[PDB]
């Protein structure tokens, strides 16, 4: 992607932010026009901006383009839980196609921190006939969107088949991923108890299961 | 009612009409009929002759309706001399029994025949019957008009006379004969017995005596 | 041609305006016969054109737009009736489902069209001039 | 971003409404023949072209059955009739009693029927009014109802068909029913909206629309059951029907290849001029002059079982049922079990059983060449109609002298459902056309009336020079 | 305010050609473009082309001007302004960097500036390109568990376990049961199979009157598997 | 092909039962249709009634109630019988073999069309008389030559005097003798009787004893006389 965004950028709640996005002349806004989309991950992207300054159809007057001769700037005043997600642009003319740019991760700072929720799941009696044993460590509502996973066998870490998800945002505008371990029945008969840990940034959560119970 | 006449000139083409003409579509037939023997159809479908009819005969289609079904017969011969019907059948009239009208045919222009006439007086075991008849007979004379007188010497009989029409023979021509009755003392009394035949103008006299 | 620019945008179709109201009323003048009651319904239905015609020629009359066919006012636009921008209207939308549109309301257009301008020009023109 | 309200007079919008066309055919010149009902004195002469303009990004709604440029041509159909029927000669002398005796027919001896033609005497007026005159004519025996006895083939007393419901008014020798082209234009201020799809159903959207000044040749023929000299549909053989599950409603075939029928009267009539009044000279039939047939209709069998075929494949697309019977109609009113129509004066009444009497299956379950054993249709005649509907008053078609030969191209059929039994174990189909209009739905069904409105109320980032503004 | 519907996720060897379909309605199909987009994981959005139902135009970027075919379909009128088109794309030789999803978009404006503009996107379609062949999911039950003692608040859901390749979609019900429903995504196993779980808190009082079928189906494989969750917790949290 | 032969009565009684006989030759009776047609003197011939191959019988309607026609099967003939017969019944009686005829003039499942029949081959016809006279026998008197014109003929006759009814059949040498012969049409005396008379013109040279012996028959009276004829005497 010649045309080049900033990578991240972040407001505070209730504030606003300014995305850039530019490229070389013969990509860039001398004769071309941009518009905006946003653009979560495992979603379809929605028009915020097009042609440069108005905006799509049913668009809040919240954000806004202002387009130089060697860049295009998208501000989004008045912050909401919603805005935190990704957001691209595209440099186009009348007949040529988008010509899309890197993305930025827009950031809302100033929110309240939330509360992991952690459920540890067991292999159930049929997955022991297959013959698996997989361990299954659910986490959502947690904000921010980083956590550091571990597990543990009879209190000794485990790093044998293990396999973290990155997280994902709810449509609560919290964040939440899962973890696996994947093993064999012997490993799973051989301790006393198996624990998930999930460590955050302000509490450290663990949650056991014994493999015998 | 009767038959209705015609005359046609020897060798000549003859257009015998039919009467009540057809209401339709037709199927006629004609027939040729001498007096005394068996009739003969000449055309059985208008157009169509049956094998063993002469070509001089022809009827009129039907191809355009309209026309009048005319029995045409080219070269007129003596033999052509007879009566002619027309059984009409068409699609408006019904059931259709009853044969046309006759069309008695007659040839003019033929040669004249003198009459032939042979007198025969009464035999010999009639007047051993008590009974005498003087047979003139004629034949072979055209046309069909005769007259027969008998003479007593010089004197007109007038009396017990009897005379047949004249009839067509197989010649083509015609034949009559005339008988006299007389008992067998009135033949053997008077000196000679004549019969007279006019015809046209002539008069042919044949004269038979007693033994 | 009469009525090309039906399925068009509203921005090519206000280009020709002349020929829809060429044939709106336009009976040639011939230069170049009726009987009976059952030619009278043809004499019913000019007439009726003609009336057709000389009603918008009225409302045109009393909008301050007789002789022209495109014409500004001086009304402002009403938020409720359409929240559409410049290119939400002339290059996405027909006439035809645009005038559903307004339907609802037109008869208010109508009001303010004769009212807020000739009504207040028509008295600011005698306390002017 | 500040909007103004702005007046555009001439934009392409249009409403659905009903207003009066009018007429226009063709020129088309006859000096000595003149007074056509359908076309002199009720139409007029139009252009070389009526142009048609493609509406581009239109889909427009079409409805052949709740459309007025059929209930305006029935309407003016009627008027000109009635119009055709107001200066000629009138029979109300004619209800006088009628001596009638059979006409001479040929013994007979398969089954048909026969059209008695009876020949009927009667004292009637003459150009004196004390003075009478005893005239004789000859009557089918449709036009006549006894009084008496009838029962022999010899006299009775006899009775006009018409002489007590309505008075009847003879045709003018004049005029000609032959229909003739007739195009709809529309009025300043309207237009018409033609749908150029070739498979398209009765109603619904239209993609390919265009707009006319004037329709297309379209000739005013009336039948029953069959309906000819027509359009032909491209393509496919579409049906059309305003409701396919309505029992009762009929249902319009428009077929892909139009069949020859050939309807033809032998017998060479005459006509005999009786005077009943000053000027009144009433035609009347002369003595048949030859034979005496019935007239007839022949259709190509070959052609004619292909296309009950396909209309039967086409009846099986719409009706996942059971096996196509098709028959007859049930029975009852000549005028409604009879393809009825007109060739040059006189009216013909057609028995179609020997074309309706085929079934066709899904499963086929079950050929060759046979030459052109075109299919016969004995076919009667009237000459007192009151068809038309009760509006259209009596007529009495004056006899045509000569043989009569009309070709005609079948385009189409009127079907009718039969229902009351079981749902798809048996469908029946019956012909019959008991609706005058649906006769001229088939020729109206691509084209639509809508009214222009060219008022466009549109606002722009534009105001005008606001009353103060000059210098 | 239209609809465009892709079809299924579907997979592919390396080398073949697959064709996506993009079936439309709730507006009229030729007044505007039909744009196909694809997003990798690596290098992010890409447009690939558009094409004109009206007008048969066709725009594709130099990358897959060599690979892609893209057609439409005459649309089917459903009333006076709406109807109904199908869009087609199809690309030929396909390649692991291939994989991805891939969107079709509907234009924003019928003349203007930004005519074929990108406005009404589609729900997605996940091509994949592998060698390894099609492997069914195994599903099994994930008991309740306590989420609130004194809210009387369970969790309880279903484990897809083993499945290639992505993705699977779980309904509740028969899509009658979606309030309260949270789906993970999938983890990439050492194997390189897929395996996501489906969680639903409800309340602990419904378990007589209120069914717990965990709809399952994995389409590529052709597979649907329906699980009835089994009801019986040991978390002695819930029973207080 | 076909030959037929009449053969009947010749003089049947008023009020009652004429029957007349018709022979077969050629074909059989099955094959074709079969007419009977009578003409009487001072009138034309009339159609009486046609009988056909499946013994189906149609009749005139002026004798419909008084003409019955038949066929016979083992033996090739047709009977004609006519029941209360009049004076106005006496007529010269013929049998026909008649064709059928199809006239198609218009569309044959109409119908259009109507049958005519046409009668191709007659046969001679038998003379047949009613009235309430009796019989009568001729007598037969022979007419010596005159031995008549100049030299190189003459002729010499048979005299069939008085005799009922019509007709006699005269020959000479039961048919020897053949060329020359003539006989002339019988008269109608004033008694009710009919007279004829036969002639034969053969040369004089040949009347030395050649003997010219004409025979005469008339069925009605069952008499079959000869007679001999010699020159002259006395
Ligand atoms: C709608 O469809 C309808 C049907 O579906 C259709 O109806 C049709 O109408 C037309 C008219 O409009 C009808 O046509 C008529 O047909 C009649 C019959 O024709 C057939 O038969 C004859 C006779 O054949 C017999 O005789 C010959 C010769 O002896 C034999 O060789 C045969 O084997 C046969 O004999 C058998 O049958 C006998 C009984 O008939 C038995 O007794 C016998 O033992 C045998 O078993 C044939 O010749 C005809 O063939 C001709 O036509 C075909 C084409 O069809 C040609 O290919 C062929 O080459 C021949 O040319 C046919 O087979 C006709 O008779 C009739 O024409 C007469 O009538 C009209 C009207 O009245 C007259 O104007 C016309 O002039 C004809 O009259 C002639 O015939 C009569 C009687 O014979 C004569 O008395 C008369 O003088 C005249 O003679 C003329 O012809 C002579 C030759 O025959 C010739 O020698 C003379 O010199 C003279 O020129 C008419 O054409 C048709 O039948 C209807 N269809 C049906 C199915 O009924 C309707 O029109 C359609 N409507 C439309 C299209 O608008
Ligand atoms: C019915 O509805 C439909 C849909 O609503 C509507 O179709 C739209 O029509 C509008 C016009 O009113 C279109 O918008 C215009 O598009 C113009 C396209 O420009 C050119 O470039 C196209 C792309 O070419 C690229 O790719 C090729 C090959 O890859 C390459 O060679 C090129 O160099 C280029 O890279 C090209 O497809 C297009 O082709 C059209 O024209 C040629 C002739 O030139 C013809 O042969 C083709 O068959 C085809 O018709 C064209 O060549 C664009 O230029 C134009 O922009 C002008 O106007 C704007 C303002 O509007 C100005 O700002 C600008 O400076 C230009 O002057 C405008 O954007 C729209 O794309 C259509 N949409 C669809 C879906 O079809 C119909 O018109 C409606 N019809 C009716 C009767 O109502
Ligand atoms: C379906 O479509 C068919 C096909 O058109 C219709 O069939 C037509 O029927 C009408 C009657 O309803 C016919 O009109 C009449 O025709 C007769 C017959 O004569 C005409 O046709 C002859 C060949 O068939 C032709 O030879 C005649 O004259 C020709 O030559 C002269 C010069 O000598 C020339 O001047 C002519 O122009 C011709 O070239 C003649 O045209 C006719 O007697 C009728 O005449 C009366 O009516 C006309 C009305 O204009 C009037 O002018 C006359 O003075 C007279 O009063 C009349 O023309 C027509 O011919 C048929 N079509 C064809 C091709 O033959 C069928 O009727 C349609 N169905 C329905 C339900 O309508
Ligand atoms: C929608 O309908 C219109 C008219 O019903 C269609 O226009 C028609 O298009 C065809 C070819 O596409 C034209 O045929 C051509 O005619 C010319 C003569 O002008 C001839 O030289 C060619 O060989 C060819 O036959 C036809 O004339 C034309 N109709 C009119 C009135 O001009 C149009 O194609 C339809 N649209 C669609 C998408 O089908
Ligand atoms: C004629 O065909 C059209 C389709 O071209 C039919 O219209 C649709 O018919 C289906 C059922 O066949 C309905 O479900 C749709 O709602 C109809 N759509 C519209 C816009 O009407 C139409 O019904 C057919 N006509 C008849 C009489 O069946
Ligand atoms: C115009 O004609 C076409 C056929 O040439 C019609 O297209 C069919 O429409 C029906 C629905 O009515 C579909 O079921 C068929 O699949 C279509 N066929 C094709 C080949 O696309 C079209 O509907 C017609 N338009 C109308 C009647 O308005
Ligand atoms: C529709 O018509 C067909 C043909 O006329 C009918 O089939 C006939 O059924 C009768 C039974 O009553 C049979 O005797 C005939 O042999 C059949 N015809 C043929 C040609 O095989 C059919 O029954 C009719 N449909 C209904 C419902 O009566
Ligand atoms: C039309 O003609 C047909 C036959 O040509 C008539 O059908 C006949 O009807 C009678 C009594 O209904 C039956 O006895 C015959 O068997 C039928 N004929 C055939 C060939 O099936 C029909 O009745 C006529 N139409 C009218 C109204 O009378
Ligand atoms: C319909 O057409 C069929 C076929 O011609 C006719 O069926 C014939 O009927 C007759 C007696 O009516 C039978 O002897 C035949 O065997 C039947 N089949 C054929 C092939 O001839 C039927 O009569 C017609 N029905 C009508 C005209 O009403
Ligand atoms: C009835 O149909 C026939 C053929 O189906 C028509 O004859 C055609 O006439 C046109 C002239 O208008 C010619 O160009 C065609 O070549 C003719 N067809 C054939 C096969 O030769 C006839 O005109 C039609 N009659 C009408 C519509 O009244
Ligand atoms: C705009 O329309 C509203 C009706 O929704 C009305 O109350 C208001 O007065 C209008 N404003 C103007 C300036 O006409
Ligand atoms: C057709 O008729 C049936 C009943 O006969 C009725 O239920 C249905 O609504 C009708 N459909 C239309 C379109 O009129
Ligand atoms: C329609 O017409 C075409 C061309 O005349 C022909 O090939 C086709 O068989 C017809 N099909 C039907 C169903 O009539
Ligand atoms: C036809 O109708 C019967 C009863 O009405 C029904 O059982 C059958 O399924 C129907 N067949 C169809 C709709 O194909
Ligand atoms: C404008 O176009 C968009 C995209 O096709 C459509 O959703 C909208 O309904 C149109 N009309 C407007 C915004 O008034």
């Amino acid at each position: 992607s010649v045309l080049t965004q900033s990578a991240s950028v972040s407001g505070s709640l209730g504030q606003s932010v300014t995305i850039s996005c530019t490229g070389p002349n013969s990509v860039c806004c001398s004769h071309k026009s941009i518009s905006w989309y946003q653009w979560p991950p495992g979603r379809a992207p929605t028009l915020i901006i097009y042609e440069d300054n108005e905006r799509a159809p049913g668009i809040s007057p919240r954000f806004s383009g202002y387009k130089s001769y060697w860049s295009a700037y998208l501000t989004i005043s008045d912050l909401r839980p919603e805005d935190e997600t990704t957001y691209y642009c595209c440099s186009y003319t009348h007949n040529s196609g988008c010509v899309f740019g890197t993305g930025t991760k827009v950031s809302v700072l100033g929110q309240s921190k939330a509360n992991p929720s952690v459920t540890l799941f067991p292999p159930s009696s049929e997955e022991l006939q297959a013959n698996k044993a997989t361990l299954v460590c659910l986490i959502s509502d947690f904000y921010p969107g980083a956590v550091t996973v571990a597990w543990k066998a009879d209190s000794s870490p485990v790093k044998a088949g293990v396999e973290t998800t990155t997280p994902s945002k709810q449509s609560n505008n919290k964040y939440a991923a899962s973890s696996y371990l994947s093993l064999t029945p012997e490993q799973w008969k051989s301790h006393r108890s198996y624990s998930c840990q999930v460590t955050h940034e302000g509490s450290t959560v663990e949650k056991t299961v014994a493999p015998t119970e | 009612s009767y038959v209705s006449p015609l005359s046609v000139a020897l060798g000549e083409t003859a257009r015998i009409s039919c009467g009540r003409q057809a209401l339709g579509s037709r199927a006629v037939q004609w027939y040729q009929h001498k007096p005394g023997q068996a009739p003969i159809l000449l055309i059985y479908n208008n157009q169509d002759r049956p094998s063993g009819i002469p070509e001089r005969f022809s009827g009129t289609p039907d191809i355009n309706f309209g026309t009048t079904a005319t029995l045409t017969i080219s070269g007129v011969e003596v033999g052509d001399e007879a009566d002619y019907y027309c059984h009409m059948w068409d699609s408006r009239s019904g059931f259709s029994w009853s044969f046309g009208g006759a069309t008695r045919l007659t040839v003019l222009s033929q040669p004249k025949a003198a009459p032939s006439v042979t007198l025969f007086p009464p035999s010999s075991e009639e007047l051993q019957a008590n009974k005498a008849t003087l047979v003139c007979l004629i034949s072979d004379f055209y046309p069909g008009a005769v007259t027969v007188a008998w003479k007593a010497d010089s004197s007109p009989v007038k009396a017990g006379v009897e005379t047949t029409t004249p009839s067509k023979q197989s010649n083509n021509k015609y034949a009559a004969s005339s008988y006299l009755s007389l008992t067998p003392e009135q033949w053997k009394s008077h000196k000679s017995y004549s019969c007279q035949v006019t015809h046209e103008g002539s008069t042919v006299e044949k004269t038979v005596a007693p033994t | 041609g009469f009525l090309g620019a039906a399925g068009s945008t509203m921005g090519a179709a206000s280009i020709t305006l002349t020929v829809q109201a060429r044939q709106l009323l336009s009976g040639i003048v011939q230069q170049q016969l009726q009987l009976g009651v059952w030619g009278i319904k043809q004499l019913q239905t000019r007439v009726l054109a003609i009336e057709r015609y000389l009603k918008d020629q009225q409302l045109l009359g009393i909008w301050g737009c007789s002789g022209k066919l495109i014409c500004t006012t001086a009304v402002p636009w009403n938020s409720s009736w359409s929240n559409k921008s410049h290119d939400e209207i002339w290059g996405n939308m027909t006439w035809m489902q645009w005038d559903r549109e307004i339907s609802n309301y037109t008869n208010t257009i109508y009001r303010l069209l004769e009212d807020s301008q000739n009504q207040q020009e028509q008295n600011e023109k005698d306390l002017l001039a | 971003g500040n909007l103004w309200v702005t007046v555009y007079y001439g934009v392409p919008v249009w409403k659905d409404a009903e207003t009066t066309l009018f007429c226009a055919s063709d020129a088309k010149a006859y000096e000595k023949e003149k007074h056509n009902v359908w076309a002199t004195h009720a139409c007029v002469p139009t252009d070389p072209n009526p142009q048609e303009m493609v509406l581009e990004n239109v889909t427009e709604n079409f409805n052949m059955w709740k459309n007025d440029m059929v209930e305006q041509m029935h309407t003016d159909v009627i008027s000109l009739w009635d119009q055709s029927l107001k200066p000629c000669v009138k029979l109300t002398p004619l209800c006088v009693t009628l001596e009638c005796r059979q006409v001479n027919t040929t013994n007979a001896t398969n089954v048909t029927n026969g059209e008695e033609i009876k020949n009927c005497s009667f004292n009637a007026t003459t150009e004196l009014r004390d003075k009478k005159q005893k005239v004789y004519a000859l009557f089918y025996r449709l036009d006549i109802v006894p009084l008496e006895e009838e029962r022999k083939g010899n006299s009775s007393k006899y009775r006009l068909i018409n002489c007590n419901t309505s008075a009847c008014t003879q045709a003018c020798p004049k005029v000609t029913f032959d229909p003739i082209p007739i195009h709809y234009c529309a009025p300043a201020g309207y237009a018409i909206l033609k749908c150029n799809n070739k498979t398209f159903n009765g109603t619904g959207p239209c993609n390919n629309v265009s707009t006319v000044q004037c329709t297309h040749g379209i000739k005013p023929v009336v039948s029953t059951q069959l309906l000819l000299n027509g359009s032909l549909a491209e393509g496919e053989i579409i049906i059309r029907s305003e409701n396919l599950t309505n029992n009762v409603k009929t249902i319009i075939v428009h077929l892909n290849e139009s069949v020859e029928i050939v309807c033809t009267r032998p017998n060479n009539n005459t006509r005999k001029s009786i005077r009943i009044g000053p000027g009144q000279t009433f035609y009347a039939t002369g003595d048949i002059i030859g034979n005496i047939r019935q007239a007839y209709c022949n259709i190509s069998k070959d052609d004619w079982i292909r296309t009950l075929q396909r209309v039967g494949k086409k009846l099986a697309e719409h009706f996942p049922r059971r096996i196509i019977n098709f028959t007859s109609p049930a029975g009852g009113d000549l005028e409604i079990t009879t393809h009825s129509f007109n060739c040059r004066g006189e009216f013909f009444y057609c028995n179609t059983s020997s074309l309706f009497n085929s079934t066709y299956n899904p499963n086929d379950t079950n050929s060759s060449s046979n030459s052109s054993l075109d299919i016969t249709i004995p076919c009667r005649i009237k000459q007192i109609i009151n068809m038309w509907q009760r509006v259209g008053q009596c007529m009495y078609a004056p006899p045509i002298e000569g043989n009569i030969t009309c070709k005609s191209n079948i385009t189409g059929l009127l079907l009718v459902r039969d229902g009351g039994v079981e749902s798809n174990e048996t469908e029946i189909f019956r012909p019959g056309g008991g609706d005058m209009r649906n006769n001229w739905r088939s020729e109206l069904y691509k084209y639509k009336v809508v009214e222009i409105k060219p008022l466009g109320i549109a606002p722009t980032r534009a105001k005008r020079r606001v009353v103060e503004g000059g210098g | 305010e239209g609809q465009l519907v892709q079809s299924g996720a579907e997979l592919k060897k390396p080398g073949a050609s697959v064709k996506i379909s993009c079936k439309t309605s709730g507006y009229r199909f030729n007044f505007y473009h039909i744009n196909w987009i694809r997003q990798t994981a690596g290098r992010g959005p890409e447009w690939m082309g558009w094409i004109s139902p009206y007008s048969g135009d066709k725009n594709l970027a130099p990358a897959f001007q060599d690979r892609v075919i893209m057609t439409t379909d005459t649309e089917v009128p459903v009333t006076s302004f709406t109807s109904t088109g199908a869009a087609y794309m199809e690309i030929r030789n396909l390649k692991f960097d291939d994989t991805g999803t891939y969107f079709c978009a509907k234009g924003l404006l019928r003349d203007g500036s930004s005519t074929w503009l990108p406005y009404l996107w589609g729900q997605g379609t996940l091509l994949t390109v592998s060698s390894a062949s099609t492997k069914g999911p195994s599903v099994f039950p994930l008991a309740p568990s306590s989420k609130s003692t004194s809210g009387g608040t369970a969790a309880l859901g279903c484990l897809v376990k083993d499945y290639f390749p992505e993705p699977v979609t779980v309904s509740w019900n028969s899509g009658a049961l979606t309030s309260g429903v949270h789906t993970f995504p999938a983890v990439l196993q050492s194997s390189g199979l897929y395996s996501l779980s489906s969680v639903v808190t409800v309340p602990s009082s419904s378990l007589g009157t209120q069914t717990y079928i965990c709809n399952v189906n994995h389409k590529p494989s052709n597979t649907k598997v329906d699980k009835r969750v089994e009801p019986k917790s040991c978390d002695k949290g819930l029973e207080v | 092909q076909v030959q037929l032969q009449e053969s009947g009565p010749g003089l049947v009684r008023p009020s009652e039962t004429l029957s007349v006989t018709c022979i077969v030759s050629g074909g059989s009776i099955s094959n074709y249709y079969w007419t009977w047609i009578r003409q009487s003197p001072g009138k034309g011939l009339e159609w009486i009634g046609y009988i056909s191959d499946r013994e189906t019988t149609t009749y005139n309607p002026s004798l419909n109630s008084r003409a019955v026609i038949s066929r016979d099967t083992s033996k090739n003939q047709l009977s004609l019988q006519l029941r209360s017969v009049t004076t106005a019944d006496t007529a010269i009686y013929f049998c026909a073999t008649a064709r059928r005829g199809q006239r198609i003039y218009g569309v044959v499942s109409f119908g259009e069309f109507f049958y005519y029949y046409y009668m191709d081959v007659w046969g001679k016809g038998t003379a047949v008389t009613v009235s309430s006279a009796s019989t009568k026998g001729p007598s037969v008197f022979p007419l010596a030559p005159s031995s008549s014109t100049s030299g190189g003929t003459a002729a010499l006759g048979c005299l069939v005097k008085d005799y009922f009814p019509e007709p006699v059949t005269v020959s000479w040498n039961s048919g020897a003798l053949t060329s020359g012969v003539h006989t002339f049409p019988a008269v109608l005396q004033s008694s009710g009787l009919y007279s004829l008379s036969s002639v034969v013109t053969v040369p004089s040279s040949s009347l030395g004893t050649q003997t010219y012996i004409c025979n005469v028959n008339h069925k009605p009276s069952n008499t079959k006389v000869d007679k001999k004829v010699e020159p002259k005497s006395c």
